[PDB]
């Protein structure tokens, strides 16, 4: 087994619906699946989207994990992905701040 | 079922592992249909495979589908174009996202 390396995603409205902006966590090279993600220790559900892992030519997976949310709460509401791996016994929290 | 276009967002490299000497480009894919799509990777305007991998499209919870396109580099490929795009193609038309460093 290999735990992930979980990077932030920083915030971005150019892909979003106006007034929203996208931020994620990027949850690279593990072994086996699954990982589970969650945002605020699961207060914040809506708007979030898990991607499916992809297998890589290392033989290891990596996934990410974003959520759109009110651009306006960027400096006041704190991101935090919740990203747990059982097999290699890691569990990260990722704060996601703007850049 | 009717054809929908994809939703593109890309997100480049963090600072975090930037500072772990690795560099990963993130293309996600969203509410398209049907379930196919391809991804092409261009370090400027240079089409590049190396260290891309990309998901078989799945289905959402929607009936559409997602896949995403992931580009491994170095920090110091990735420092060294002007820029780097995801052009994702569905049904024959393209979205293209760039970022830069």
């Amino acid at each position: 087994t290999k735990g992930p390396s979980v990077f932030p995603l920083a915030p971005s409205s150019k892909s979003t619906s106006g007034g929203t902006a996208a931020l994620g966590c990027l949850v690279k090279d593990y072994f086996p699946e699954p990982v589970t993600v969650s945002w605020n220790s699961g207060a914040l559900t809506s708007g979030v989207h898990t991607f499916p892992a992809v297998l890589q030519s290392s033989g290891l997976y990596s996934l990410s994990s974003v959520v759109t949310v009110p651009s306006s709460s960027l400096g006041t509401q704190t991101y935090i992905c919740n990203v747990n791996h059982k097999p290699s016994n890691t569990k990260v929290d990722k704060k996601v701040e703007p850049k | 079922q009717p054809k929908a276009a994809p939703s593109v967002t890309l997100f480049p490299p963090s600072s975090e592992e930037l500072q772990a000497n690795k560099a990963t480009l993130v293309c996600l894919i969203s509410d398209f249909y049907p379930g196919a799509v391809t991804v092409a990777w261009k370090a400027d305007s240079s089409p590049v495979k190396a260290g891309v991998e990309t998901t078989t499209p799945s289905k959402q919870s929607n009936n559409k589908y997602a896949a995403s396109s992931y580009l491994s580099l170095t920090p110091e490929q990735w420092k060294s174009h002007r820029s780097y795009s995801c052009q994702v193609t569905h049904e024959g038309s393209t979205v293209e996202k760039t970022v830069a460093p």
